[PDB]
């Protein structure tokens, strides 16, 4: 999926 | 709605390369990947900027730092900073930019494959972009759910709270008791499943067009610093032309630049006006503007 919303 | 060029340099010639690629491939379509840059001309206050009324109301409320307002553990401890942000940002309080209306023109000409957006304005939709062509990668206010059981709630129940003086007595779920929030993707949550699923179909579409006509992906008004969105431009096929319309060179276009990459340093609204002129679509644009 790409992972969680982050910097 | 009036714009000007960012500097003395003209970008009309770069922009003319873009129009030249669409005149050569006339049933080809474009994928756009956009962020907060495209909504700046609409007057949407940035919650990170001192100097906005929002920033100072959030600081008064003890928000420790701006992005805590999008942090699930903070919201659970204290939902008021989030509710105050919502009251100021809620759709319907701004109008779409000339860039937003460019997307709707590209749809009317059937040259829009999809827009991927990091913004939770929904100005693409308000401007009349179809549901099937939009991916709101960070969610929106248009759905709401219990953070504890997932029970569904109409968006109007959260809305009605924001019209109260002062804001108190936050929405709570009638099955589990936890807070109900908008379907905005907060830091630390996953994106909606349609994000990955549609990029999967569109990645496959991009590869298959290079072996037949040729597609274009244009990234606009984003710093490409928030993941996983910002992994997209690196995943564009090697042989699919990439354009960046951004005040600065960022992301994969500064790290790992490609011979066919086209960089246009220009305000998104000015980009829109130059493109529409270099396309010949002045007339249908003008008419969309005055409705
Ligand atoms: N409308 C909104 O939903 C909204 C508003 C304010 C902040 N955000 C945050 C923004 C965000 C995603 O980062 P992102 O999109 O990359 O924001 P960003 O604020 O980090 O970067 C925007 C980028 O666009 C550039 N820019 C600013 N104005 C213009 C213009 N007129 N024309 C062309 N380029 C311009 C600028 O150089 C900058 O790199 C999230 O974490 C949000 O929380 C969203
Ligand atoms: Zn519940």
């Amino acid at each position: 999926k790409g992972g969680a919303k982050r910097h | 709605m009036a714009s000007m060029s960012v500097s003395t340099a003209s970008t009309e010639m770069s922009v003319r390369k873009i129009a030249a690629h669409m005149k050569s491939n006339p049933n080809a379509k474009v994928i756009f990947m956009v962020g907060a840059g495209i909504s700046t001309s609409c007057g949407i206050p940035d919650f990170r900027s001192p100097g906005t009324g929002l920033y100072h109301n959030l600081a008064r409320l003890k928000l420790p730092y701006p992005e805590a307002v999008f942090d699930v553990d903070f919201f659970q401890s204290d939902p008021l900073p989030f509710y105050t942000l919502a009251k100021e940002l809620y759709p319907g309080n701004f109008r779409p930019s000339k860039f937003h209306y460019l997307l709707k023109l590209f749809q009317d000409k059937d040259v829009l494959k999809r827009v991927y957006t990091q913004n939770f304005d929904t100005l693409e939709r308000q401007a009349g972009v179809k549901d099937d062509l939009i991916i709101e990668a960070h969610g929106s206010f248009a759905h709401c759910h219990c953070i504890g059981c997932g029970k569904v709630y109409p968006p109007q129940v959260f809305k009605s709270k924001l019209a109260e003086h002062p804001i108190k007595d936050f929405v709570k779920c009638d099955v589990c008791g936890e807070l109900v929030k908008p379907a905005i993707v907060f830091f630390g949550e996953d994106l909606p499943d349609s994000f990955s699923e549609t990029w999967l179909n569109d990645s496959e579409w991009l590869r298959e067009k290079i072996t037949t006509q040729q597609p274009l992906v244009i990234v606009v008004g984003t710093s490409l610093a928030v993941y996983p969105f910002a992994s997209l431009p690196e995943e564009i096929p090697r042989k699919v032309k990439r354009v960046l319309c951004n005040l600065e060179t960022v992301g994969d276009f500064k790290a790992n630049k490609r011979p066919t990459d086209l960089i246009v340093h220009q305000y998104s609204d000015e980009f829109a006006e130059q493109l529409v002129e270099e396309l010949g679509w002045q007339e249908d644009f003008e008419k969309i503007l005055t409705a």
